[PDB]
């Protein structure tokens, strides 16, 4: 069953990978820059994931 | 009781606030509506897992995903 | 890379605290309708480098100590909690970002008693040892309402976070919803480093030479820039662009600058308290109205649910 | 048993022996009394940390305050012995021999 | 201003709170092969 | 040698006793407890203990033993002791304080080591990091419950103070 | 002293003893027995005279050390058990230290070295409070831990106890430490048959503070510290004078007065339990307890009489003071022993 | 490790400057000067105005350490029974305060 | 007149603007362009020490993306 | 005495601290959370005579879970084994015991 969830997280982000690289990488360039690593720095990154996530998938 | 109000407030004011922001202090958390907020808010703060529940067959008011209907919804803390 | 880094911390602050004596000298000077000193270099630039050298070859008084260690283990001790304070000090990311900052700060400025305590029975004199224990009893006095507006106001941080307190003050100063806290934190503070018109010890570490009174001279002034700075990061918490530190350590820096000339302009303008009316003013002023203001900031986030969060 | 365990015991029995030896002074009695309490501190606190007991932290402030409270108390009893004699010495306390 | 404040970081609590939430069955997946991992190899090296 | 730090400390606790439980002076005494209570703390600030050694400084250290050396200091009538030129005065301090760490230094022998060895706990002893805890120290929220579980603890503990302040104004009267 | 204040002390040092004698929990009991000593701790300085605060200071040292030692034994049971149950002690060094705790604060000997002190130097009620009310907690303490405590170890300090608050009572014109060493004594007594059968340990505590509460009610009654000041009762009250003397020939061990009910019925017990030597040694100490306190009733009842003048004087005035249960005391200190099976009351 | 660090340095400051400050100038061979203050010989006596502060002091911080944990006793579900106890210790400090001041404690130091 | 103070602040006030200047391009320095990972939590500590494992160069501020996932 | 007040009354005045079992926090778990449940669950009720001789190897895995002395001795007999191999040049340590190897996850 743990091999299962990384049987699922895997076709998770490949998903990802395949649509919305660019987009994903920008958000989690500016989550990455931050010590508590806040998702209140990062809104309008936040915006343009959930928008193309929305969109391609 | 009012004469003598107004002699301590001449004579020791700092008593006379010590006094009465400790009697508002006391008294306001309970004539206050926001008091429930406070304790709404501290128990829907989620410190551990929630951990699922083996589905026997018959519980309605328990979702399969958190995307569902039913199950505890903060929609009161996202607008307030 | 660490040390760098504790170096540029330890050496800056011993040039800002010399470079104290200065500031105070000169806004001493026109608050009192003279100028201060502008003979020795340009504007006086130079009148701290010849104060220190001259008090750091000026003769030991050759001290009739009542003990070697506690005589040598003050200054010692005075200097390193007076350094070791700024440690956890947001600008706007500490050199030791720690859990606890807050308790740690109050933990080594209530150990820095022993400096005093110290002093005192490491001389001779009946007399200074009479004054080192006003003084200490004053400032153990003035540590416990230190504590209480400390717990007052970080039951509205969420945890004893130096660096949270950044976080918390980001839409309005704390000095709005804290301010009786404020201004009686700003007098414990004033009444802890023995600053006027609390300075009952120019009104007890005259035993040392000159050069060990320079170094409990600029431990005392450290504390005084330090606790500025604390005070500045409590309640008057300024802008923050992750992407900019520079901003936030210039808008500190120079609120701390205003605080500081505060307690320089607050020096030039009060006659000294008698010991039982600061003692009067502690227990029965500042005491009541402290724990009254305890009581509400506890109560308060309850009954407005504004408690703030834990991490 | 264990080693660290060990070593705060052997301090609180080094302090037990202080505290059943004395040489001149009452304040040398209460400094090993005070001394026992600050291992007993350190002995509940590392197992209490080590076992993840959540509830008993709680429990070494708590033998800290009424300790410490107790070691006011104690203080209070010497400066009246001082205030009679002037001195703290345990033999000017020899009076209830008879 | 400290109650919408103190309001929006508790909410801002709770997004953490389930990102940690949405993330724990990985991590705990991870945790469990990472202490089998180990305890096979101190098993193997304490038979050899 | 960095493993076995708390282990090192704590032998450092003992012979901090040894520094008081001999009993100098009071104020020597008071010197060496003060000592002994910083070491003991960064045994327990060594097991992520923080704000228990906290209040090992705020409240044992800063808050009581201040008041020991208070009443120390407002007794035991003082004397001088030798004040020589620089060559006694801190050279002395220096030779005595180097000589005590190589008493510290010193212990660490071979009558040390078939203890330590043999009965190795830095590799398996300190086990607070056993897996993850969450986003709080279980300690602070264990000292947190104070106020919702201890509510009998509180109010025993709170009555004792008040009883503490009214039987210390009791006893220093002398009437 | 302020007499609320001094209700509200009374009522502390009750609820330091009733919260060491609820508790479930060690931390209780250790907060329970300091409350009590912070609390009691002005009884005996109501006078405020140097020899209340060197007794004070005694009191205050013994009591520590047993309160540390205390804590030490349940650090140890939370190392060896994880837990906090008042129940047995899951180490025998634990039990050892709660044991020798436990003795320091009842003053057994050989940790007895303060008892004859502190009660000299303080006043007669709180001499009354140090030997009834402070022996309730740690003797509950030891009923509630008594399937850890070493057998050896408890009739070692229960026969030294014995015999050194008998050999105690010789050298001494002082009522106050004729009546500590009658503590020593009777605490041995009562650790004596706790691992056999703590019922006649309740039953030997509840006559002993009702003996002990008559001797000091009568000693207050009186206003008399010594022997030599005993003596004058006969010509000030002749009620008086019997009445302590029957009540310590009750103390002593004798019968038919309810002060032999409790030895009697310790022995009832030990020679059930095989030991037959044991309450045999002890009893015949409770004899030289019998040989000391008969020539103190001598002292009284008969030969060293004499008066002053100033006597006659005193016959001109009543005692105006509160003798407080004292007519009931003297009734349950003598003539309890025909309901001696009321004892099955305390299991 | 850096605390630790920082620390060290700390204290090798202090103790670097504190003997730069002895040993630069006994360089100097100055004088070697004898003939050794409001009292001469006079011994000290106790005060007893002193020890009330400083016991009241500690009794205080007592309370104070009680009162320590609650920034994080605010996060609690029972917050009822947690405001109750917070005003409940804050009011027994304040009550002590009261009775440090009825009975003439703060006199003379008030 | 009033504004001969001026320098012995700014000597002062640059004096107090070092420290976090320096701690602030020492923590960008150190870590990859980026902030100090803070780590007041257990979880915060698990995360930082699975991204040092997940780096391959035993530094946790080595971000792998999904680069690092086929 | 042992005068049972809590139970007479029905309040909670000191129970929740005495074991590690009850009621945490955020519900924390102890480190010895089920040893110490299955020592109090078979030594329930039975007393205290009958629960030393009949639940013995459930307190002495509660016991070896809290003071890890077989453990420890157990790591000290394999460490010092390994140490004596090192020594004698007979052995060889592996690669994911020396650090060359790029942990797991
Ligand atoms: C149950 C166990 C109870 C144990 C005793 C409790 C009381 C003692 C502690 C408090 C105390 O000192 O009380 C004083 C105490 C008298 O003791 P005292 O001061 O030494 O007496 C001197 C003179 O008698 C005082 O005389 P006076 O001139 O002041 O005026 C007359 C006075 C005035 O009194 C009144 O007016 C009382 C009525 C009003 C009460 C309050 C109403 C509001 O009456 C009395 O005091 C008469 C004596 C009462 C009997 C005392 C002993 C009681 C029995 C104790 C237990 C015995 C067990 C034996 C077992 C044997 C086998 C094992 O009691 C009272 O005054 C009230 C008695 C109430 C009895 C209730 C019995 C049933 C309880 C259930
Ligand atoms: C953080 C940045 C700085 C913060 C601000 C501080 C900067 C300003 C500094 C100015 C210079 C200070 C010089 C030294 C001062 C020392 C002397 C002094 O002032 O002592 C303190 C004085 C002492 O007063 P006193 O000494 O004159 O009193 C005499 C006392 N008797 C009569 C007993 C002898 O004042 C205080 O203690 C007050 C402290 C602040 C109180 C704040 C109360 C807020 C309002 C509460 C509610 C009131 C109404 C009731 C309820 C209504 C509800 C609607
Ligand atoms: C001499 C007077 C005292 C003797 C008392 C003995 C009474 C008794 O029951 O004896 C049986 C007990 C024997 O106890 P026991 O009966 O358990 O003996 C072992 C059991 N058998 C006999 C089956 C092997 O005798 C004693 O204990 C004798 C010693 C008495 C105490 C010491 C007296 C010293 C001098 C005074
Ligand atoms: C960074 C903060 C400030 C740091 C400190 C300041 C930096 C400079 C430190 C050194 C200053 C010079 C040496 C100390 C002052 C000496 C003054 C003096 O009286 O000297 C005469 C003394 C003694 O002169 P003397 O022999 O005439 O003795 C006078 C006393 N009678 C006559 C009674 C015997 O000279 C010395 O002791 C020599 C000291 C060192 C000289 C320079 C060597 C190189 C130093 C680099
Ligand atoms: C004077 C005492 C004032 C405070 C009394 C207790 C107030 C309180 O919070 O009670 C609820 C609390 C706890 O109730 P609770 O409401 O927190 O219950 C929720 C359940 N827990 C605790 C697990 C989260 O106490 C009790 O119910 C019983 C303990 C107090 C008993 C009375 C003590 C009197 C002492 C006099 C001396
Ligand atoms: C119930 C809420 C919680 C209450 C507890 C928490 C309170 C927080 C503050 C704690 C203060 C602790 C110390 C208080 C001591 C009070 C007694 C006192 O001070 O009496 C003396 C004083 C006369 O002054 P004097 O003796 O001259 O002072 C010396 C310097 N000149 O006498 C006075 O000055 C009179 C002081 C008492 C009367 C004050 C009345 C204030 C009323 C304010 C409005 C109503 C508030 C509601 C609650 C009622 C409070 C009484
Ligand atoms: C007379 C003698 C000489 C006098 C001058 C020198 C001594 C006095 C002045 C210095 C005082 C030293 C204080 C040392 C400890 C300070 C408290 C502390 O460590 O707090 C910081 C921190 C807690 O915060 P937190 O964020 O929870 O921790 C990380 C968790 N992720 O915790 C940590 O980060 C823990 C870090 C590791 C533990 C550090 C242990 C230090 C060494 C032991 C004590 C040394 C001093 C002994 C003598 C003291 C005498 C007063
Ligand atoms: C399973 C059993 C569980 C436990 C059962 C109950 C045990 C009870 C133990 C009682 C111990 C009582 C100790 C004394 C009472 C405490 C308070 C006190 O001392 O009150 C006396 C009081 C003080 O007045 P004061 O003005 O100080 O007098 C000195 C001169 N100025 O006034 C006086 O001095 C007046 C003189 C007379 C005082 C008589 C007090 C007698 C109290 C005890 C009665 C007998 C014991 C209870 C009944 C039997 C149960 C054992
Ligand atoms: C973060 C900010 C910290 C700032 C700290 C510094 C603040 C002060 C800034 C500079 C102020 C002016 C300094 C120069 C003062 C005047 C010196 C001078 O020229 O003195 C002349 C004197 C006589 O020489 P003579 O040739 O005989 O003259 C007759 C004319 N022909 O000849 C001499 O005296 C000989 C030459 C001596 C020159 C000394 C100059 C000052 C040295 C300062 C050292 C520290 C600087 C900062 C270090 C850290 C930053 C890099
Ligand atoms: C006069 C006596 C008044 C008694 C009032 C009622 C008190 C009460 O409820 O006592 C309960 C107690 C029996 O309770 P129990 O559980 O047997 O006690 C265990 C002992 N460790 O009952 C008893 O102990 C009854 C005997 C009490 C005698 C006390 C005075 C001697």
């Amino acid at each position: 069953e743990g091999k299962l969830v990384n049987q699922c997280a895997l076709e998770f982000f490949r998903q990802i990978k395949r649509h919305c690289a660019e987009p994903f990488t920008e958000y989690w360039t500016c989550i990455d820059y931050s010590g508590l690593q806040l998702f209140r720095r990062c809104r309008k990154e936040q915006a343009q994931f959930d928008k193309c996530v929305l969109d391609k998938l | 009781v009012a004469a003598f109000l107004k002699n301590v407030w001449a004579k020791e004011p700092v008593l006379v606030a010590s006094f009465a922001i400790a009697g508002l202090a006391v008294i306001l958390p309970t004539l206050s509506p926001y008091t429930k907020y406070s304790l709404m808010i501290n128990r829907a703060t989620p410190y551990n897992y929630p951990v699922p529940l083996r589905d026997d067959g018959n519980m309605p008011d328990v979702p399969s995903h958190p995307q569902d209907p039913q199950g505890p919804s903060l929609e009161w803390l996202k607008r307030l | 890379m660490f040390m760098i880094n504790v170096l540029t911390l330890i050496i800056p602050i011993l040039l800002a605290v010399a470079f104290l004596t200065l500031v105070e000298r000169k806004v001493l000077g026109y608050m009192q309708f003279r100028k201060g000193p502008n003979v020795v270099g340009p504007y006086g630039l130079l009148q701290p480098i010849a104060d220190a050298i001259k008090l750091f070859i000026k003769e030991p008084l050759r001290p009739a100590t009542s003990s070697i260690s506690m005589f040598i283990l003050a200054p010692i001790l005075a200097l390193t909690l007076a350094l070791t304070m700024w440690i956890p000090l947001p600008m706007p990311y500490p050199l030791i970002n720690m859990n606890l900052g807050v308790l740690f700060m109050l933990a080594m400025s209530s150990l820095a008693v022993y400096s005093i305590l110290w002093s005192g029975w490491a001389s001779n004199s009946k007399y200074a040892l009479i004054g080192a224990l006003r003084a200490v009893a004053q400032t153990i006095s003035y540590e416990v309402t230190l504590a209480i507006i400390l717990l007052s106001v970080l039951l509205m941080n969420g945890s004893f976070t130096l660096s949270t307190l950044i976080i918390t003050q980001e839409q309005v100063w704390l000095i709005f919803p804290a301010w009786p806290l404020a201004m009686m934190w700003f007098i414990s503070t004033l009444a802890e480093t023995n600053r006027a018109p609390f300075d009952l010890t120019e009104g007890f570490n005259v035993e040392y030479a000159a050069g060990p009174f320079a170094l409990f001279f600029m431990a005392e002034y450290a504390n005084i820039i330090m606790m500025n700075i604390f005070t500045t990061t409590l309640f008057l918490g300024a802008f923050h662009n992750p992407y900019m530190p520079e901003l936030y350590t210039i808008n500190f820096t120079i609120k701390s600058l205003l605080l500081s000339i505060t307690f320089l302009w607050i020096r030039a303008s009060y006659p000294r308290f008698r010991y039982d009316q600061l003692m009067h003013l502690l227990w029965k002023n500042f005491l009541p109205l402290t724990l009254a203001l305890c009581m509400w900031h506890v109560s308060l986030p309850i009954l407005l649910s504004s408690i703030p969060p834990q991490t | 048993m264990s080693l660290v365990y060990m070593n705060i015991m052997m301090a609180f029995t080094v302090s037990l022996t202080g505290l059943l030896m004395y040489r001149s002074h009452l304040m040398s009695s209460l400094l090993c009394l005070e001394g026992m309490m600050l291992s007993l501190f350190i002995l509940a606190t590392l197992m209490i940390l080590n076992s993840h007991f959540t509830l008993a932290s709680m429990m070494p402030i708590i033998l800290l305050v009424f300790a410490a409270c107790e070691a006011a108390l104690g203080l209070s009893l010497l400066v009246m012995v001082s205030n009679t004699y002037g001195t703290d010495y345990v033999q000017n306390l020899n009076l209830l021999q008879c | 201003s400290m109650m919408r404040w103190n309001r929006e970081r508790r909410r801002l609590q709770i997004e953490d709170f389930e990102a940690r939430i949405a993330l724990m069955p990985l991590l705990q997946a991870e945790k469990d092969r990472r202490v089998l991992q180990m305890l096979r190899e101190n098993l193997e090296e304490e038979a050899t | 040698m960095m493993t076995y730090i708390v282990f090192i400390l704590s032998i450092i606790f003992v012979m901090g006793f040894v520094g008081f439980s001999s009993k100098p002076s009071p104020i020597y005494g008071g010197l060496g407890l003060i000592v002994s209570g910083g070491v003991g703390c960064g045994i327990v600030l060594n097991f992520g203990g923080s704000f228990l050694g906290l209040m090992v400084f705020l409240i044992y250290l800063g808050g009581m033993m201040v008041v020991f050396g208070y009443t120390t200091a407002m007794a035991t009538e003082q004397y001088p002791e030798v004040w020589v030129s620089n060559k006694v005065v801190l050279g002395t301090f220096i030779t005595g304080l180097l000589m005590e760490f190589l008493m510290v230094y010193y212990v660490l022998k071979d009558k040390e080591v078939e203890i330590v060895f043999k009965f190795n706990g830095m590799g398996d002893w300190v086990i607070y990091d056993t897996g993850d805890s969450g986003f709080f120290s279980e300690e602070a929220m264990g000292i947190a419950a104070l106020y919702s579980y201890g509510t009998w603890l509180v109010i025993v503990t709170g009555w004792s103070l008040l009883i503490g302040v009214v039987v210390i104004m009791e006893i220093t009267r002398g009437n | 002293m302020n007499p609320i204040i001094l209700i509200i002390i009374l009522m502390t040092v009750m609820l330091g003893t009733i919260i060491v004698m609820i508790s479930t929990h060690w931390l209780l009991i250790w907060i329970g027995f300091e409350m009590n000593m912070l609390a009691i701790i002005p009884i005996m300085m109501k006078k405020h005279n140097p020899r209340a605060t060197e007794a004070s200071t005694k009191y205050f040292l013994t009591q520590s050390t047993a309160s540390m030692l205390l804590m030490m034994a349940i650090i140890i049971n939370l190392m060896f058990s994880g837990q906090w149950t008042v129940m047995k002690l899951f180490n025998p060094m634990a039990s050892m230290l709660m044991t020798m705790a436990l003795a320091m604060k009842l003053g057994m000997a050989p940790f007895h070295f303060w008892v004859p002190e502190v009660t000299q130097g303080i006043p007669l009620s709180s001499g009354l409070i140090l030997l009834t009310w402070q022996k309730l907690a740690p003797m509950s303490v030891l009923y509630q831990i008594l399937p850890s405590i070493n057998l050896d170890l408890i009739l070692t300090l229960s026969i030294l106890s014995i015999t050194i608050g008998g050999w105690g009572g010789l050298n001494q014109t002082q009522l106050r430490k004729i009546m500590a060493y009658s503590s020593i004594a009777h605490m041995g007594w009562m650790t004596a048959v706790l691992l056999y059968n703590p019922t006649m340990t309740l039953l030997n505590l509840i006559i002993y503070i009702i003996m002990t509460s008559t001797m000091f009610t009568l000693f207050m009654a009186n206003s008399t510290t010594t022997t030599l000041s005993l003596s004058h009762t006969w010509n000030k009250a002749p009620i008086m004078t019997i009445l302590v003397l029957i009540t310590l020939l009750s103390m002593g061990g004798l019968p038919p007065l309810s002060g032999f009910m409790p030895k009697w019925m310790i022995i009832q017990e030990m020679t059930k339990n095989d030991s037959i030597i044991l309450p045999t040694l002890m009893a015949i100490t409770a004899l030289l307890n019998l040989y000391f306190y008969m020539r103190l009733t001598y002292s009284t009842a008969l030969t060293m009489f004499p008066s002053t003048n100033n006597m006659k004087m005193k016959w001109q005035f009543p005692t105006t003071k509160r003798m407080t249960l004292l007519p009931t005391m003297t009734v349950l200190s003598t003539m309890l022993l025909p309901l001696t099976p009321i004892l099955s009351i305390l299991e | 490790m850096n605390l630790m660090i920082t620390l060290l340095t700390n204290f090798t400051l202090a103790t670097l400057l504190v003997t730069i400050a002895f040993w630069l100038p006994q360089l100097n061979v100055y004088s070697e000067k004898t003939s050794p203050d409001p009292m001469g010989s006079a011994r000290l006596p106790f005060s007893m105005k002193f020890f009330l502060v400083a016991i009241t002091f500690l009794l205080f911080d007592l309370e104070i350490a009680l009162l320590l944990p609650l920034p994080w006793a605010s996060q609690t579900t029972n917050l009822n029974t947690m405001l109750t106890m917070a005003l409940l210790l804050i009011f027994l400090l304040a009550v002590s305060l009261a009775y440090e001041w009825t009975q003439k404690g703060l006199e003379w130091t008030e | 007149m009033w504004f001969e103070v001026l320098p012995g602040i700014a000597v002062m006030g640059v004096c107090l603007f070092i420290p976090g200047m320096a701690t602030a391009r020492i923590h960008r320095f150190s870590n990859g362009g980026r902030e100090k990972r803070v780590a007041h939590y257990s979880y915060q500590w698990y995360l930082m020490e699975r991204d040092r494992r997940v780096s391959g160069v035993n530094r946790y501020y080595v971000s792998k993306g999904l680069e690092n996932i086929d | 005495p042992f005068f049972d007040v809590q139970k007479k009354l029905g309040v909670d005045l000191d129970h929740w601290m005495t074991i590690q079992s009850a009621e945490q926090p955020h519900r924390i778990p102890a480190r010895c959370h089920a040893f110490e449940k299955e020592w109090i669950e078979c030594a329930h009720g039975i007393g205290s005579i009958r629960a030393e001789k009949e639940c013995k190897i459930e307190f002495e895995d509660f016991r070896e879970c809290l003071l890890r002395q077989k453990t420890m001795k157990r790591l000290n007999a394999i460490k010092r084994q390994r140490d004596k191999l090192i020594k004698e040049g007979k052995y060889t340590p592996p690669p994911h015991h020396s650090g060359q190897e790029d942990l797991r996850p």
